[PDB]
């Protein structure tokens, strides 16, 4: 009832589908797409009498054809099209029907039906006659009341056996409030305050007149519903819980929505506010009308899109800020009017006209406008049951004419034949109505089975802080967690610095190497075996000894010597216990730390190359023979997929992204010691274009022989798949070099930090990985997800078994030679993202024996 | 659907009566109500109808001022008000129905008649 929307104001969700029965559809209005203003004794409207005094069409007209085409291929369940008033009775009143104009809407609805399109007829979309405003005044006037009761009574003749779902009139509140009160649209009255309310009050009789004649006479035999779409805005506090504010918010909507939806789908009456302010002009419901006005609509029909938006003057604000947040809207919806039936009539965005067939940023409004609906469905109880995409092709647009295009059909209005050429939106929208909501195309099935006995199942830890092994305080709560867990390998990364202080090896700290060690051997006491990172840079800890540091960094070559020197140490006091060495983490995700130019980029990470292949080559000369361990490195390693799966420049991104994130590293150490040919040549280009000033070192004959061929297996950190488009940046930064910006997709399940949880993506990766480098033996050294959750991680649960899932689909399916998983991270620090299977209390969360009953079945037989 | 004419009769030139058609429907639907009139021997005449809900209006020019046509869909009756009547409106007046909102002026366009009733002007 009246205010109880003032409430809106005051888990996981794992939904892709609509109901079953969901009704898809699209729209147009006649005014937009129509064209053929005077063809065929059609009689002229407000709008062309507006247009030629205050201001190449679609040509639905004479193109009928082609938009039942793109009907087929978008599979649209019903399409939304109104009626010209003048074009059936060019003056209005119902004198002699115009033939040609009854029989091209004869001809639609017949074609529709034959293609089982069940037709949406709206009788008013904004052209009214120009004879009825000129002398009578239009809605003005009551008269146009009967007047409009005898067009409907027509149309509900002639159409009514082929139509199940009527529309009086499209979003009354723009005529009364843009045709009288803003002067933007027809007529183009501006101020005129008495008129705005009389409009609106003869457009709701009218309304009511025509819905009482439907149920009356034709609802019996015809047997369809009937109602009215009513538009609006959304609206948020303008600070953040404010009551006063609030209570503002709801004067705004009910200011809108509630002028024309209360006296139809509330009580009958306008609402109380309303009566108070504008008592003065709002004219008088008798007792009788207001029992003759609620209930007049089968459904609520809502409008939410860039009409009842921009101009600015479109609504009083009340001070308070704009939102397209479409599932709040249909939960005041539902409280105001007591949870009805909702068909959302008109959703959808525009673009630039100069955007013609790639609008990326169609398909993510509508992403975000599905997402929401669905979320309404589905927590909320909200009866939604049909959507309506809006519009069909591009058309005329009201006082913005051509400037902005709605369609998702592209129209070249300079070209004779008009073809409609499916923009990116429609082959997205077509995809939606195949699945009944957001693409599975890419999941697959549970598959039933188990990894090897010998499959490591590894939990990973960063840098460990040096402090009887007993002595260490950090030891014991270390151990107390592996014992809570059965991994066999536990992962954990060297403080250089605190090992090597100077950098020199004359000056080892010895006390941090027995800390390590006891680390190593109280850990095989558990029967775990240690994984070693000898380097883990990050933003916050670059990890160099401050001697290396103050000597240029990893600008400096001779860093790559001293750290050559290290891992020796390493080695010699840690080897006989540690057999799997990472030399550095991620050495490809630190283009952050020399970020200047990309000159710079990609001259530390030719050093940091140099440093792995140099530790890599003194292992296997001096250390394997004795130990016959094994050495590599940690590669970033997330997934990308183009974020418009229907521009082939997206496609080139993604591609393009993995070249720049993992082969800039796995080219030159697994398979020919230099650069991938993409990268350089990428780069090349752009610089050859004036674009940027960075280059990729050419690498000498030796430079070549020392890096190739450095690894003993390929390790890879996976966390999520990135969304990625094509954008020409600006700047010689790495970040600019490769071209690429990323969208988040609203449609997947995503962590509190918006890492999107894609398990699929990882098969895709593992697939990549062997069809650049060979049958290698691949460790995913890092997986993981942050969840907001304390005891009950639900998140890393999930991700936990979706993303072993695809692990174990390509080990069984596709035979890739994966040899562990390491789950990232054994603990979490107190005010960092929450990836640990330990709270910073060390306190277990529910995840651990997931991932332990996981562990004991070897996968999921 | 029936249709029975009333109202009809003799009257004084310059006088004025009052035509009233009662439509029965055993599938009461909206109609555009009619009125025509025949003079023997000659062609019937339209003389005025209305729409159902009464936006529309039409009369032929011999008559426009002088007949008034209204309706009563409560009642199921359309009423022609015929004032300042001439020696040239004797005739035999018939009410039609048109199922079909459309307000049109020629006789086969008409679905359905009363019997008719004389109007005599002396
Ligand atoms: C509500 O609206 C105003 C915009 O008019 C927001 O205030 C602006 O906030 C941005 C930062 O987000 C600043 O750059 C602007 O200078 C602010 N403008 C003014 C006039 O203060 C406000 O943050 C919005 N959102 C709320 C209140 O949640
Ligand atoms: N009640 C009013 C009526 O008096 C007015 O004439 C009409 C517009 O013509 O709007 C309503
Ligand atoms: C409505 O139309 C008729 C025009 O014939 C007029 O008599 C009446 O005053 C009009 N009312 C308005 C314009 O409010
Ligand atoms: O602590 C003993 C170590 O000291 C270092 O300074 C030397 O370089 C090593 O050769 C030696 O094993
Ligand atoms: O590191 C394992 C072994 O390597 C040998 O080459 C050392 O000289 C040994 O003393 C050591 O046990």
């Amino acid at each position: 009832f009246s205010g109880d929307g003032r409430a809106i104001w005051s888990q996981l969700f794992l939904y892709d589908t609509f109901p079953k029965n969901f009704f898809w559809g699209i729209g147009t209005g006649a005014l937009q797409v129509e064209g053929s203003w005077k063809k065929d004794g059609k009689g002229p409207s407000i709008w062309d009498h507006f247009i030629h005094t205050h201001l190449g069409s679609s040509d639905s007209y004479i193109f009928l054809e082609k938009d039942l085409s793109a009907l087929d291929f978008i599979g649209v369940s019903f399409y939304q099209f109104s009626i010209s008033w003048p074009r059936l009775f060019p003056d209005g009143i119902v004198t002699v029907a115009n033939a040609k104009g009854l029989q091209y809407y004869s001809t639609l609805l017949d074609a529709l039906v034959l293609r089982n399109i069940e037709p949406i007829v709206t009788l008013y979309h904004w052209d009214l006659p120009l004879a009825l405003q000129e002398k009578y005044g239009g809605w003005k006037n009551d008269t146009i009341i009967d007047i409009f009761n005898d067009y409907a009574t027509y149309c509900f003749q002639m159409f009514g056996d082929r139509v199940k779902y009527w529309i009086t009139i499209h979003n009354p509140y723009l005529v009364a409030w843009h045709g009288y009160g803003t002067g933007m649209h027809a007529p183009g009255e501006k101020g005129n305050l008495a008129a705005v309310y009389t409009v609106g009050h003869n457009l709701i009789k009218a309304h009511s007149k025509v819905w009482h004649n439907y149920n009356t006479h034709f609802r019996p035999h015809q047997k369809g519903w009937l109602s009215i779409t009513l538009g609006s805005h959304w609206i948020e506090p303008q600070r953040s819980e404010n009551t006063m504010d609030i209570f503002k918010c709801q004067q705004s909507m009910v200011s809108v929505l509630g002028w024309f939806a209360n006296p139809i789908h509330g009580d009958g009456d306008y609402p109380e506010g309303m009566r108070k302010k504008l008592f003065s002009v709002l004219p008088i419901f008798s007792e009788a009308e207001k029992h003759e006005m609620r209930g007049t609509a089968d459904f609520f029909a809502f409008s939410f899109g860039p009409n009842n938006f921009k101009p600015l003057n479109t609504m009083a604000k009340m001070g308070q800020n704009v939102s397209l947040n479409l599932r709040e809207a249909l939960n005041w919806i539902k409280l105001e009017y007591n949870n009805p039936r909702i068909l959302i009539a008109e959703n959808g965005w525009f673009t630039d006209s100069r955007v013609k067939t790639e609008d990326t940023t169609a398909i993510y409004m509508m992403k975000n406008f599905l997402s929401q609906v669905l979320q309404a469905i589905r927590l909320d109880e909200i009866r939604v049951f049909g959507y309506t995409a809006w519009s069909l092709l591009d058309g005329f647009e009201w006082q913005d004419a051509y400037t902005i295009r709605r369609g998702l059909f592209y129209v070249d209005f300079n070209s004779k034949q008009k073809e409609r050429k499916p923009k990116s939106s429609a082959h997205y929208y077509k995809q939606i109505i195949r699945e009944n909501g957001f693409s599975l195309k890419e999941s697959t099935p549970d598959v039933q089975g188990q990894f090897p006995c010998d499959f490591s199942w590894g939990v990973t830890e960063s840098v460990l802080k040096p402090e009887q092994c007993t002595d260490f305080v950090n030891i014991k709560k270390q151990l107390e967690m592996l014992a809570r867990m059965k991994v066999t390998h536990y992962r954990f990364a060297l403080d250089w610095a605190s090992v090597l202080p100077t950098g020199q090896l004359s000056a080892v700290n010895r006390q941090a190497l027995r800390y390590y060690r006891c680390v190593v051997s109280e850990g095989l006491k558990l029967g775990i075996s240690a994984m070693v990172t000898l380097y883990y840079p990050t933003h916050a800890h670059l990890g160099l000894p401050e001697p290396l540091l103050h000597a240029d960094g990893w600008l400096n070559p001779s860093t790559a010597e001293a750290f050559q020197a290290y891992a020796g140490l390493c080695f010699q006091e840690l080897g006989d216990l540690v057999k799997l060495w990472i030399t550095i983490n991620e050495p490809n995700r630190l283009s952050d730390i020399y970020n200047r130019s990309g000159n710079d980029t990609y001259g530390a990470a030719h050093n940091l190359l140099v440093a792995h292949a140099l530790a890599w080559r003194l292992y296997d000369r001096q250390f394997r023979p004795s130990q016959r361990g094994a050495v590599s490195l940690s590669l970033h390693a997330d997934w990308a997929e183009p974020a418009n799966p229907y521009a082939d420049s997206h496609w080139r991104a993604a591609e393009r992204f993995l070249q720049f994130e993992i082969a800039w590293f796995a080219e030159p150490l697994f398979k020919t010691g230099d650069y991938p040919a993409a990268m350089r040549e990428y780069i090349a280009s752009k610089h050859r274009r004036g674009l940027s000033s960075s280059a990729l070192p050419r690498l000498t004959e030796a430079e070549r022989r020392l890096l190739k061929g450095t690894v003993d297996f390929c390790a890879l950190n996976h966390f999520t798949t990135r969304f990625v488009m094509h954008e020409q940046l600006a700047g010689s930064r790495y970040d600019s070099d490769r071209d690429i910006q990323f969208l988040q997709d609203i449609t997947r399940l995503s962590s509190p930090t918006r890492l999107a949880v894609i398990p699929w993506g990882v098969r895709k990766l593992l697939r990549w990985v062997r069809r650049n480098y060979g049958d290698m033996d691949i460790y995913i050294t890092a997986s993981g997800i942050d969840d907001q959750a304390l005891e009950d991680d639900r998140l890393r649960k999930y991700y936990l078994g979706k993303y072993l899932q695809e692990v174990l689909k390509a080990y069984l399916i596709d035979k890739v030679r994966i040899k562990g998983y390491y789950a990232f991270k054994l603990a979490e620090e107190k005010s960092k993202p929450r990836f640990g299977f330990f709270t910073s209390d060390f306190k277990a969360k529910s995840s651990i024996q997931f991932y332990n009953k996981v562990i004991s079945s070897r996968g999921f037989p | 659907v029936q249709l029975v004419e009333s109202g009809g009769g003799l009257v004084q030139a310059g006088g004025s009566l009052r035509l009233s058609c009662a439509a029965s429907q055993r599938t009461f639907s909206p109609y555009v109500g009619g009125w025509f009139r025949q003079a023997p021997g000659k062609e019937r005449e339209f003389v005025a109808a209305i729409s159902w809900s009464g936006g529309t209006k039409l009369y032929a020019d011999s008559v426009k001022g002088r007949f008034t046509i209204s309706r009563d869909n409560a009642k199921n009756t359309v009423y022609l008000q015929m004032n300042t009547l001439k020696r040239e409106d004797t005739a035999v007046y018939y009410c039609a129905a048109r199922r079909i909102n459309e307000v049109l002026t020629t006789a086969p366009d008409y679905d359905f008649w009363g019997q008719g009733t004389q109007v005599t002007v002396s």
